[PDB]
């Protein structure tokens, strides 16, 4: 009557099982991270250069308020 | 049939030299490690909440 029945696998077998080392490469080459280090860093001197200008008139401007009422 | 597992040449151009130098001065691989725990925080943990769940078990 009743045929065996047992753990077997699926007709045709299983899937494909991935077993190679996978890391991507995410990508980007030295020059270009450098030339963007370089980049920030230049921008960040032009700031600085106009700012410490601009307090360097406003410090004037005050130590000429402090000669003014000095007498 | 065998493999080699740590039997690579690193290539000696200029661009790769400048590539290895890149990942010494700016940290890359350090970032990389970073990104994964960082991608690995959000998602599911694994933890069930004993003793109101129970782990699987089998007859
Ligand atoms: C045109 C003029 C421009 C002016 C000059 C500017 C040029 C700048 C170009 C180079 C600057 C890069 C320097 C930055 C720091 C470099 C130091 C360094 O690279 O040291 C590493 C080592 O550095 C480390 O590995 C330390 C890591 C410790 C673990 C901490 C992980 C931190 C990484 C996560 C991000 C951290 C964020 C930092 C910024 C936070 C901001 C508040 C080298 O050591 P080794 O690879 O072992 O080999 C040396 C022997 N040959």
């Amino acid at each position: 009557a009743s045929k065996v029945k047992q753990d077997m696998p699926p007709p045709g077998g299983y899937g494909p099982i991935d077993y190679k080392r996978n890391l991507p490469r995410r990508g980007l080459s030295g020059y270009s991270m450098f030339a963007v280090g370089i980049g920030t860093l230049l921008f960040g001197y032009w700031s600085m250069m106009k700012w410490n200008r601009e307090r360097r008139r406003l410090q004037i401007e005050d130590f000429e308020a402090r000669i003014a009422l000095m007498p | 049939t065998y493999k080699f597992v740590n039997m690579r040449e690193p290539s000696m151009d200029m661009k790769s030299v400048t590539d290895r130098a890149a990942q010494t001065l700016l940290w890359t691989e350090l970032v990389r490690g970073l990104g994964m725990t960082l991608s690995y925080l959000f998602r599911e943990p694994a933890t069930i909440n004993y003793p109101f769940e129970k782990g699987p078990l089998s007859p």
